[PDB]
């Protein structure tokens, strides 16, 4: 049956919690309220306060406690109300969570998940729109996943919960209820570290993920009207990203445009772009072009313009095509 | 005079019958007392106007402050607007109004028009004014606490005689930066007053699941500074206790932590739903504690209030609101280009390139 | 019997002349009392062996714990090693030793040899042991406090009957994560005991410039939990108060904050210069409070110590140190490739590529 | 006069403080101790405790209070003992400092400087070796400078103190006393945002900065002996970086190797590399090659293997030259 991303995420949580008593949920307003976006709705009622717990208003406490719980015996799925608010608990994330296995020679592990809504397209201003994935990708020891469809949301969240490595799970808030897709109720997982081919093409490769998918997909549609077949590749996992899928697509088309709503400088798409250039220069028929968020804090008034538009993506595609 | 610290019972000055309970004489002239009342009505009416702005789609977000009027107006009058500094949070529009920030600017920010001196950079409920030293609201909870401490240290070092007041809710007291900032201010004996507008909830998380200390005032023990538990629905108790803390800071005796117990009558925000976690029984109990009718009785018992004046003040306030909204709206939308302004004093090469890129699309 | 919370004067049980000052009768057998002394001597001698390792260049960094022996040894004995969990910081090697961690592993980590179960991944003074639930030391001050709270919450939810003890210095109490972590543990009524080894200094910054609360114990009021001010140079006072807090935690009554007042006799670290910010009058005043001679006098008055025993114990420890160091060195250097192991459970494509790149070198 | 970087930095501070009463220094152990690296030695004795203040052990307090001081009227130079410890005060840096001017429509400003020792090569393990500049460059609103010579240290620090925009000033600790260079006693500043050419060449461009300079210059010297003329460009300022200086060199040589000790993924050099590929594809005779720190936490035992070696840099140069 069809369901939104919120429902798929809720289902994934419900399913894993029923399967493993060790799986617990913690964060601000996740219990009684069921989450500010209702992702954890009904879980407290079904599993109890010792499985779903509202925490004090401290991201350091949430992330850090989750790390301790994971190291001792639980499988915590912590929630940071908005990706923008991970910073108060940033040291816990980069100094404790990310480095635990490494610094302890593998003696201690962190089987935990930190999920958080992210991205703009919802007029969130400075702290209700950020996409901080670059900060996580840059930190060795953290797996990073950003979903864009209900089907992936359920499959990848279940995979993250089963994965023993710490996973930062980003959920583009604009996509929480933007569409109802078929999501099997049957138990299934999706592979972390693997991209998903949304549309096959041979004239242009469109590398993207999360928040910008709607515009990227419509841009490909517009291009199709002009006889241009764009291959759309949703990376899904940002760390470790699907090196092979990316290079295979770029080798085929010879031209690539990478899209994300995260700020340009030292962004994840910049990493992929630099890697394509370093490894596939000989296959490039045009320069790798990046369409990203601007290097400014996220603006409220110009929210509509900060987030890459179909036009902005198309202009970059034309540039790559006419090169 | 010195109020008692860490009292088990919140400090009160207004009797339920309008009697004065102070262990010192009331020294506010009738004119000043009526102004406190006037500002609370204005704050309440602004909040009710906000509800309408949400309905009519004029603004996309509001944080109801109804129930916080005594606390917010008291704070605004306990300091010197334009001289002392204020580090507020999103629910302080009543304080902003009482402080003197033009409605045009407050509403301009709510509507993101050019009337907003903050240039529509953030979502609603993020006012800020250089003129009135109202440090622009930031979204991360308690992130403004360390800066408040820093501003106060600057005031001390530069011998300006200013004080910095910092307001926050009960949830904010759980953040590490809240603790870290106040600790530094205390160690430096900085002129900062930290004030909690405790409504017993952080969206849906109640006080009991927020912290284990019986009160927020008790936390002052962790800094070696005085802590006060006050009836935040009592405008006089709030005014005098905060004022005393301000004077203490001004004379170089260091910071204080003042807990003003209030109640959030409306939901957490327009994006929330109050009746989704609070017993209508608790809301009703606190509804009988509305700070406005309580102070009205106090003024009435002293020949400082009557129905005619009441209506006169309300009509003047609604006219100010209408005029304020009109000015804010006629200001016009903020230009798309402004998205690249103020990141730095001047736009670097990359921002100039990005601005040119956007223009291709406009 | 219980101990008074938030006392004016730090709690003490050992008199100036070695007499027992407790209200209750001492209930520790002579054999256990001798063990406490033995472990303090071992800790002190380990600290002195570390000083030598620096001089010979065997290790590049040490954090002198001389002066913290009573506190660290008391903590090791107040909990159940291998059952309860410990979340220590860099200066707790005395606690690690008394807890039972093999000298081979401690020295292996100091020398970064394969004897280090932590695989020489961090600089010296970063021990960690899965076997003894000794959560590997992390450098950022107080960063281990929230994790400690989390493990305690897990112990509570899983009803393991375990307790988590978390140690840190006075400077650590100024970090936001210290406060945030304890606050959550308190709200959850988690079985965690937070213990401050207060030596009145955070490198060169003194207590007065660290916080304005007269004591660290007073900070407990911010969490609504019991706070205790203890004479950390008194191994018995430290043992009993920490023990009481641990039992309270174990029976489900929530966390406590125990302040153990001690003194750091050596410099902040081998990279520091003590004699550059501390008065000789203060240092002299505290050297006269060394926990070792103090407990020695207590034992002697009870017929539990004699000069001959001291000689024998020191010889035993001396030999244990040499044997441990030998085993640590004999383990050999950690392979260069280990630098790519344990980042994740398995090496992703980019680390496999980076490993291969280095091999070419 | 001839002086080390520490002396150059100390002189800069002394000079700016003598010139402006508003300039104050704050941080852990900066007062009586004179700093753990002696950068602030003697300042307390000369200017008093109200201008050189030891702070409690809190990076959020240091950075946040510094922000408050700057907004009110002082010009603080905050020190974070090790770049590795910026995280506990991360939200203050990225949420309050970086966005103050923007979020307030320019009503409030942050004329503050955040100094911090950084870089590996000093057997510092996980937290005495990090180079987190990427985190800063990715944050809109922060200027980022990383010096490598005593001359630049004094000139750029003085410039930063005069700059009204927030500046994160990184000082590679391995270079604190590695050399004594001529540093004018007279007052002088250097331009923030301008690279420095260390060597002119036409066969290869070596883009670098901070920590790795010793090995890069050494590699350049060795290439010379082999008949290879490499051009060495020390960026100095990472944000905003010298776009023109970079493109001019690469356009001329046609081959570039970027070097840094910071982790590869989403690093600053990855950003520069991606930009070169995107804007100068037509001028590239070889793929942009990046020699960076590995994507692992900084290891203690393998300290000298993690930091880029002359050999590593030379191997990359050979790949670029032989392509
Ligand atoms: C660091 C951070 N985490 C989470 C949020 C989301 N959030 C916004 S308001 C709020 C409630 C805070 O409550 P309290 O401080 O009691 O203030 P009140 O709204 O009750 O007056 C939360 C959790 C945020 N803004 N910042
Ligand atoms: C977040 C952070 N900031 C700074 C440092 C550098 N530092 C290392 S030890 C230390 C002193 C801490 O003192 P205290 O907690 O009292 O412990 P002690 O060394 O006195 O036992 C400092 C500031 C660090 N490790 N982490
Ligand atoms: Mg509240
Ligand atoms: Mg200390």
């Amino acid at each position: 049956a069809l369901m939104t991303m919120v429902q798929a995420l809720n289902r994934a949580l419900d399913e894993e919690m029923a399967k493993d008593p060790r799986v617990v949920v913690l964060g601000e307003d996740v219990g009684k309220r069921g989450g500010v976006f209702l992702v954890t709705e009904g879980l407290l009622q079904k599993y109890g306060p010792d499985r779903v717990m509202d925490t004090p208003l401290s991201e350091a406490a949430i992330v850090g406690a989750a790390l301790g719980m994971a190291a001792h015996g639980l499988r915590p799925v912590a929630e940071i109300q908005f990706a923008d608010y991970i910073f108060p608990g940033f040291d816990q994330l980069v100094s404790q969570v990310a480095k635990l296995r490494y610094r302890s020679g593998g003696q201690f592990t962190a089987p935990l998940v930190v999920r958080m809504p992210s991205g703009g397209g919802v007029r969130g201003g400075h702290h209700h729109s950020q996409s901080p994935e670059a900060h996580f990708v840059h930190t060795a020891g953290l797996k990073v996943v950003a979903v864009s469809t209900p089907y992936d949301a359920k499959g990848l969240l279940k995979a993250a919960i089963r994965d023993e490595d710490p996973v930062v799970f980003l959920e583009p808030k604009r996509l929480y209820r933007s569409v109802k897709e078929e999501v099997p109720e049957e138990d299934y997982t999706l592979p972390i570290g693997k991209a998903a081919l949304r549309r096959e093409g041979k004239d242009l490769t469109l590398i993207c993920y999360g928040t910008v998918m709607p515009e990227v997909l419509q841009a490909a549609a517009e291009l199709a009207k002009a006889g241009v077949s764009a291959e759309v590749l949703d990376l899904r996992t940002l760390m470790p990203w699907d090196y092979e899928a990316v290079m295979n697509s770029v080798a085929k088309t010879g031209r690539v445009v990478l899209v994300s709503d995260a700020p340009r400088h030292a962004s994840f798409v910049s990493e992929v772009a630099a890697t394509i250039a370093e490894d596939l220069l000989d296959m490039l028929l045009a320069p790798p072009i990046r369409v990203t968020g601007f290097d400014t804090p996220y603006p409220y008034a110009q929210d509509k313009l900060y987030l890459p538009t179909v036009t902005r993506i198309l202009n970059a595609a034309k540039r790559a095509l006419d090169y | 005079h010195r109020f008692e610290t860490f009292t088990e019972e919140p400090i009160r000055l207004i009797g339920e019958e309008g009697e004065w309970l102070g262990d010192f004489p009331l020294d506010l002239e009738g004119e000043k007392l009526r102004r406190l009342y006037r500002d609370m009505l204005a704050a309440r009416m602004l909040d009710e106007r906000y509800t309408i702005l949400i309905r009519t789609g004029k603004t996309s977000f509001i944080a109801p402050a109804a129930g916080h009027e005594a606390a917010q107006v008291a704070i605004a009058h306990a300091i010197r607007p334009g001289f002392d500094w204020v580090f507020p949070y999103y629910r302080d529009h009543g304080l902003a109004l009482a402080l003197g920030i033009p409605l045009k600017e407050l509403l301009g920010q709510m509507l993101a028009t050019k009337a907003d001196p903050n240039k529509g950079r953030q979502m609603p409920e993020h006012p800020g004014s250089k003129a009135l030293n109202f440090f622009t609201v930031a979204s991360p909870i308690a992130s403004h606490v360390p800066p408040a401490a820093g501003a106060a240290i600057s005031m001390k070092l530069l011998r300006t005689g200013q004080v910095a007041v910092c307001t926050f809710g009960d949830g904010a007291t759980s953040e590490g930066d809240w603790y870290a900032g106040i600790n530094f201010a205390a160690v430096q004996g900085a002129p900062a007053v930290f004030i909690a507008e405790n409504n017993f909830y952080a969206i849906s998380v109640d006080y009991r699941h927020q912290t284990h200390s019986p009160t927020i005032a008790d936390k002052a023990h962790a800094f070696g500074i005085p802590g006060y538990l006050v009836d935040g629905m009592d405008v006089l108790a709030s005014y005098y206790v905060v004022k005393e803390a301000v004077e203490r800071a001004r004379r170089g005796e260091g910071p204080s932590l003042v807990e003003l117990r209030v109640y959030r009558y409306g939901p957490h925000s327009s994006a929330d739903d109050d009746s989704r976690y609070r017993p209508k029984e608790e809301v009703a109990f606190w509804r009988k504690k509305d700070p406005i009718p309580r102070f009205r009785r106090f003024l009435e018992a002293r020949g400082l209030w009557n129905e005619e004046w009441e209506e006169d003040v309300r009509e003047e306030i609604r006219a100010e609101l209408e005029r304020g909204l009109k000015e804010a709206e006629e200001a016009g939308p903020v230009p798309p280009e402004w998205m690249f302004e103020d990141v730095f004093a001047e736009k670097p090469w990359h921002l100039l390139r990005q601005e040119a890129l956007l223009k291709e699309e406009l």
